[PDB]
């Protein structure tokens, strides 16, 4: 499996669980930009990480 | 190039207006295999291996492909070369380096030999011919497979078993790459690579 | 990695007092478990996974 | 050491046809017949060849001595196989003919496993060593019975064309008319009508 099936998969799985509001999320963005995944929110965060 | 540029004539009185391209294709096809052949040697992978028997799959599967599609114009022919193109040489290859390398060389090759106008991505995932959802075996749309397959992979869940799978563009492909296996008159596949990716499934 | 994102977390987290309560913390070691941690981890891992 | 001389090995192998086909075959055919192979085939040029031979890359690499079986036996069914015509001809053209099927059994008693360059630069030390009045050998070179017994040509490239359906291109029985093909197919019941076997490495 490639990056971007894991991506997909990994985001298909994640989106039914819900996601409570957290500040600090927006910010980080700006900053690193590996280029790993588009740039959203928790979701891509989480996936990124796995 | 002689003997098969009497297989393409053969085949090509199916849609004679392009009885000309015959040359072309057939030179096309050896060139291809050679260049194939020269580059993508055994020291690479044990399991690169190029015989004519190559193209001769490659006429056939291309005939089946006219034999029962729709009315074609040189555009569909192009792709669907492509297609089998791809089916028959690019498979067995490992390494997205290698693949490109091949996408560069269907390039070449084409433009080379058959100059035309409208040909886009050749990519693997950018040319899904089917037979499922129509009759007749043409280019369908991917979002209208994504629909049929996760409404009848659901129907097949509920059917038989509770596995949970979610559908992603490689399932989908490989999906229509056992479908052509399948329907061939004498198709043994082989699906190579790791645990946990729903070959069996 | 956390760090490297957006994903804050508690600095003294500890995996064994986060998943287990102390009541079946002591229920393994009446059933005989020896008192190192990482077989503690390691029965938290088996007793915990469903399917 | 090998027990016996290459020419006394020939001398055996010939007599060893004969008597198989000597009690078919009517006195007066037959003397003149096994008198006229003998004393040519016996011939030193041919020492001359082997010799020769050492040096070509032969595929397996069965040594010398044990090739002479191909060629005698191959030699001695094809003589054998126009006896109904020889017998009204001239000396001189039925000469030709013993020699030029001769010069065709032994290259490819020789040369048969080497990979054609060398074949075709053998052809040229067999039309050496032979006497240049004996009939010229050529890889095109085939003889066909023309119109009235006798009159053989020896001609090339009698290429069919075939009109292939478009279907049948999945016939797996099919394959093209090619002169590759033409003589291979031809050398190879030629060899099996000799009652020989056979390794098509
Ligand atoms: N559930 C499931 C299942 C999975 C996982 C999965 C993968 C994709 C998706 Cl969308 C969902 C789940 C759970 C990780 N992989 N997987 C197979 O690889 C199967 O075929 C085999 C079996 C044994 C050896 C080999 Br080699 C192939 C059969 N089922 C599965």
């Amino acid at each position: 499996w490639d990056t971007k099936t894991m991506s997909q998969v990994a985001n298909n799985m994640v989106d039914v669980i819900p996601m409570e509001f957290t500040d600090f999320i927006v910010p980080e963005v700006n900053k690193e930009l590996v280029f790993t995944e588009p740039i959203q929110t928790i979701r891509d965060a989480v996936v990124n990480i796995l | 190039s002689q003997i098969y540029e009497i297989y393409y004539k053969a085949i090509f009185k199916l849609v004679p207006e392009f009885r000309s391209y015959t040359e072309p294709f057939a030179r096309a096809s050896v060139h291809l295999y050679n260049e194939c052949k020269a580059r993508y040697s055994t020291g690479l992978q044990s399991h690169y291996l190029f015989s004519p028997r190559e193209l001769t799959r490659l006429v056939r599967g291309v005939y089946t492909a006219i034999n029962t599609g729709p009315r074609q114009t040189l555009r569909s022919l192009i792709r669907l070369w492509a297609y089998e193109a791809w089916r028959i040489f690019a498979d067995r290859l490992v390494g997205v380096k290698e693949k490109n390398s091949f996408e560069q060389l269907l390039y070449e090759t084409v433009d080379k030999y058959l100059p035309n106008q409208d040909l886009g991505n050749i990519s693997s995932t950018s040319l899904l011919f089917s037979g499922l959802l129509s009759l007749d075996f043409k280019e369908v749309n991917k979002t209208d497979l994504v629909n049929f397959i996760e409404e009848r992979f659901k129907t097949f869940c509920d059917e038989e078993l509770e596995v949970p799978m979610v559908i992603h563009e490689s399932m989908v492909d490989h999906i229509l790459r056992i479908d052509r296996a399948l329907k061939q008159v004498q198709g043994h596949m082989m699906l190579i690579g790791a645990s946990r990716t729903g070959k069996t499934i | 990695l956390l760090g490297k994102f957006a994903v804050k977390y508690d600095v003294n987290y500890r995996f064994i007092d986060y998943l287990v309560t102390l009541d079946e913390k002591m229920k393994w070691l009446e059933c005989g478990l020896d008192k190192n941690d990482y077989f503690l981890e390691n029965m938290s891992i088996v007793m915990n996974s469903q399917d | 050491t090998d027990v016996c001389s290459i020419s006394s090995k020939i001398d055996h192998l010939l007599n060893k046809s004969y008597e198989a086909l000597d009690n078919k075959l009517s006195m007066f055919e037959l003397d003149k017949l096994k008198d006229l192979i003998s004393d040519s085939f016996d011939m030193a040029s041919l020492t001359n060849i082997f010799t020769c031979s050492n040096d070509l890359v032969h595929i397996l690499g069965v040594r010398t001595f044990n090739k002479l079986e191909t060629a005698v036996q191959l030699a001695v069914h094809l003589i054998s196989s126009y006896r109904q015509w020889f017998q009204n001809l001239d000396d001189k053209s039925l000469k030709d003919v013993i020699t030029l099927l001769i010069k065709r059994s032994l290259l490819y008693a020789l040369a048969g496993d080497s990979t054609g360059e060398s074949q075709r630069a053998f052809i040229q030390t067999i039309n050496t060593y032979f006497g240049h009045d004996s009939q010229e050998l050529s890889d095109y070179s085939t003889i066909v019975i023309a119109n009235d017994k006798l009159s053989f040509s020896s001609f090339c490239s009698e290429i069919p064309s075939v009109s292939l359906e478009a279907h049948e291109v999945m016939r797996p029985d099919i394959v093209i008319p090619t002169i590759d093909t033409i003589k291979h197919e031809k050398i190879f019941y030629d060899l099996l009508n000799s009652k020989r076997g056979i390794i098509l490495c």
